Order: structure tokens, then sequence, then C-alpha cells
RNA sequence: UGGUUUCUCUUCAGAUCGCAUAAAUCUUUCGCCUUUUACUAAAGAUUUCCGUGGAGAGGAACAACUCUG
RNA sequence: CUCCGAACGGUAAGAGCCUAGCAUGUAGA
């Protein structure tokens, strides 16, 4: 058991560090598939239409 | 694995130090 | 008839009207106790001198 | 042979009662006041002008945008006629003094549409740079960047029933980004074309959706494809649905096909005319929304003529 | 029925809440203008700050002096 | 008749040598 006691900082101060250049999350995603419709050719006259 | 408890901090710190 | 008293009475009556002509709001507010939060901190301390 | 074929819904055909043409350019947005008195409608002349909802006469003219006004969302919970311009500025023109009051910014390109949430005090500004924006009303600051689209987020929907915010992406994939988190909770396995239309029928069912090619219905809890749309292959841009069961589809080709939200068959499927000063193939319904009294339909065409379609009683319109 | 004070925190303020009155921002106007900020003040509405008003919650001082009824 | 202005738009450009008022408060054996 460890008690989580938040330290009350001084409410008048410059920030302790600069702008954080650390990566917050992961650039991979959950790439969900489309599964909308089977893509196929229209017709032989589709190139002329 | 974190597992918090709703026990009092006063009685817990007094019993462990005794 | 001073020449200094005429424009000084005109300008003092100018800001008397202008602070009451358009500067009449109902003056709503929501927040309070600005410096009272610093007195309740763990670092400041009140005294008398 | 078809299921639920001999029992369709009832839908009498409509008729145009007045064609107001006062704007200078293609009208891109149209909205009605909740008091059924004002009718806010933008144009390509960078001037959001309000007109009478019933009389049709002009009521006001409010300019200020630097590009085409492609969004006008009149807030019903607060007196503020917020507008989305294409000059990367969501000019929240409050109607309390007929001027800009907020002038919020943050988008990197043009804004496609804006929708005011009925419960949360925030405005969902569907931009077109790379994502939408959850702008906080009366705070002049963004809440979270709901980046869940691979293209421009055209449509937007802020429903109180749906916990997420239904965003319509032009990358052929609709998404439902949550308000608290921001990530898309569920995608859409439909709408193979660039989806730039969305609707909602909260009268007796869940909120539907739409698409230009091969449109289909949906559901509010996590999505559920009920049925597809009829034979409307044109580029649909306006999709309105009334509480009486009418489903109006406004396409860019001018074929304003009106169908039923329950039956699905096209009741009227009529095509509108054009202005004499306009070209031959220029009439297209870019925005359409029903009135606050749900009596006279209002569709803003691309031929610089805000047309109003009233109702008419008839009985010789039985569908097979 | 029964408590004069004082300090903390929770709302709405449409009462000259302020018997007095600052700054910034937004939309329109004038004067200079030579790049710009510092500029001049007329109109309107949005914040911040100097402050305040009733009504529940927790401590200290005689709460007991017995206040109105 | 007594209404009083401030900054930017400004000193360059470089070679070799020389000296300075500054800052952090660690885990480890």
């Amino acid at each position: 058991v460890i008690r989580m006691v938040e330290m009350q900082k001084d409410p008048m101060e410059p920030p302790r560090f600069k702008i954080n250049k650390k990566i917050p999350r992961g650039p991979p995603s959950p790439p969900a598939p489309v599964m909308h419709s089977p893509s196929r050719k229209m017709t032989v006259k589709e190139q002329q239409e | 694995y974190a597992e918090p408890a709703h026990i009092n901090d006063f009685m817990f710190e007094q019993q462990r130090r005794t | 008839q001073p020449v200094k008293v005429r424009v000084s009475y005109q300008k003092l009556l100018k800001y008397y009207v202008l602070n009451a002509l358009k500067h009449r709001p109902p003056k709503a507010q929501k927040k309070r106790y600005l410096f009272r939060s610093f007195k309740a901190t763990k670092f400041f301390q009140s005294t008398k001198l | 042979k078809a299921p639920t074929m001999p029992k369709p819904q009832w839908h009498p055909p409509w008729k145009l009662y007045r064609v107001i043409s006062g704007h200078l350019g293609w009208v891109r947005c149209i909205a009605v006041e909740p008091g059924n008195q004002w009718f806010v409608t933008g144009s390509a002349d960078r001037t959001i002008k309000i007109w009478d909802l019933a009389s049709g006469k002009l009521k006001l003219s409010l300019t200020g945008h630097i590009s085409t006004v492609r969004g006008v969302i009149v807030s019903t919970r607060s007196p503020y006629l917020f507008s989305c311009g294409e000059d990367k500025q969501v000019k929240c023109w409050d109607l309390e003094y007929n001027k800009v009051i907020r002038h919020y910014h943050g988008h990197l390109s043009a804004v496609y549409g804006l929708d005011l949430h009925p419960t949360i005090d925030v405005l969902v500004t569907c931009s077109r740079d790379s994502t939408a924006r959850i702008w906080d009303v009366r705070t002049k600051a963004s809440v979270h960047t709901l980046s869940g689209h691979t293209n421009a987020v055209a449509t937007v929907r802020c429903q109180a029933a749906e916990p997420q915010i239904i965003t319509g992406s032009h990358d052929t994939t609709i998404r439902l980004w949550d308000l608290v988190a921001g990530k898309t909770r569920v995608t859409l396995t439909n709408h193979k074309k660039s989806v730039r239309a969305v609707v909602l029928h909260p009268r007796h069912y869940t909120f539907a959706s739409g698409s230009p090619d091969n449109i289909k219905q949906w559901k509010f809890p996590d999505g559920s494809f009920i049925q597809n749309l009829s034979g409307h292959n044109a580029i649909i841009n306006t999709l309105t649905v009334n509480s009486d069961g009418v489903l109006v589809s406004g396409a860019d080709n001018g074929t304003m096909h009106l169908w039923d939200w329950r039956t699905g068959y096209n009741f009227q499927r009529v095509h509108a005319a054009v202005q004499p000063g306009s070209l031959d193939s220029e009439s297209g319904i870019f925005a359409c929304a029903f009135d606050q009294s749900e009596s006279r339909l209002l569709t803003a065409e691309a031929d610089k003529t805000i047309k109003v379609y009233r109702e008419d009683d008839t009985a010789t319109e039985e569908t097979h």
C-alpha cells in the first residue's frame, strides 16, 4: 500500500521545463477494413461513356 | 497491477508504524 | 473667468457623462476570491505590519 | 413478392408555392428559425441573408465573410446564428446585435458544415483541412481535435441520443467519434462513394445516413444497416427527413427524389426547373431542410433561387 | 421560538447589484498617415480585474447576555 | 493661451590573439 498524496505546488512560478518533445502515442492505428462493396468493371462501353 | 483501497490513511499509517 | 478653469471644468464634466452614458452595465460576474486562494496555499502566510 | 410491398407508408406529393430569388450566386446553405419566423440562407456572395419563413420577403442582410458561405446553423438553445465560411473562419454572428461576437478560428482550410449540439455547449465545426473541430461556445477555444477521417469531413451530426459525434468523411468511410475521447468508436462498412450527406429521423426510429452512390440506412447505437436506398445515382448533397415519414433527397443533378423513411419507394421523384438567367444544366439542390412547422419544404438550389415547396392533398398516387 | 461575531465554499445576480468606474477584444465610423505598434473618440456587445448582495455547510470568541415575539 | 509623444524602419560585413558576471545539485559501489 502506497498513499497517493498530491504535492501542492506553488501557484506562482515559471514552468519547470520547456515544450515537451516526447512522443505521446503510437503512430500505428487499428486499420479497420472497408468491406463496403466488391469493386468490379462496369462494362466494355464504360471507357467510351 | 494497481488495486486501490477505501481505507483511512490515518489508521493505516498508525498501525504500520506501531 | 480663468482660461484654465473653463476647459478643466468642461473636461471633468466630459468624463462625468462618458463614464455614465455608455458605461452602465448590469455588471454580472461568476468568479470571486482571487487572492484568497493564495492564502489557503501551503506556502503563503498571513501577518500584520 | 417483395417484403412489406403491399403496405407502404402514406406520402402525398408536394408543390412549389414560391421561388424567392434574391441572392447573387449559388446558395450553399439554408436553415429555418425554431420560431418559424426567420429563414437563414447563405450564398456565394459572402453574405448570409435572413428572410421571412412564411412571407418569403427579405428580412436582413449580413455580410462579413471573405469566401463562400457554405454553412448556416441557427442555434435553437441560444440566440446566436453561427455561420461557417470557406475563408477558414467560423464566424459566429450573434443575432443579439447583428454582428460578429466570437470569430472563432483554428481550422487550416475551408469549413464544410457546422452543427450545434442540443445538450453539450459546443459547436461541431466539420472543417475540410484534415478533420473536424469541437469548438466550445462562449469560450472561443477548441475542445478536442477529432481526427478520424482520411479526407475532408463533409457531413456532421450532433445527436443527444448518439453518444459519439457522427462525422461524414469524403474518404468513403463514415465514423462516429466520441465526444469525451475523440477516437472513432465505429466505422461504416458501406457508402462506397464519397459520403457527403447525413440525416436523422428521431420521430419514431434511429438516425439514418446517406451517400451519393449506393446509399443505405443506419442506426444510432453502434450502427446497423437496415436497408439500402432506391435508384438515385446522382451526387446527393442534401438529405432531409421529416417527422411525418417523408424522406427528401437533394442531388446536384436537380432530380429532387422524395421517398419514404419506412417504405423506401420514391413518392414524387420530381425534377425542378431553373432560372431564366441561369444555364441549362445548372439547377441542383445543394441544401434542403423542412420548416419548423413541418408544412412547407424549403430547398436552396444552385441556380440562385431559394425555392419553397408547399403541400397539396391528393389520393391518386398509389405505388405498386 | 432561544447566538452577537469572524474566516473558509455553493448558487443566482437584471436593484444607481457600483449614489463612482478601469483596461483589453470584436463589428462599423473620423482625424493624422510613412512600415508597424504605442494612437483621437462616437455607436453597440464580449471578457478580465477593483468589489458587493440572500441562502443552506464547517471552526474561534461569554454563548449565554437571555434578543424579538 | 500652457495639449508635454516613445520605440522599429540605424550603426554593419571579417580575419588571429586575450580575459570574464553566469548554471546543475542525482541513481550507482
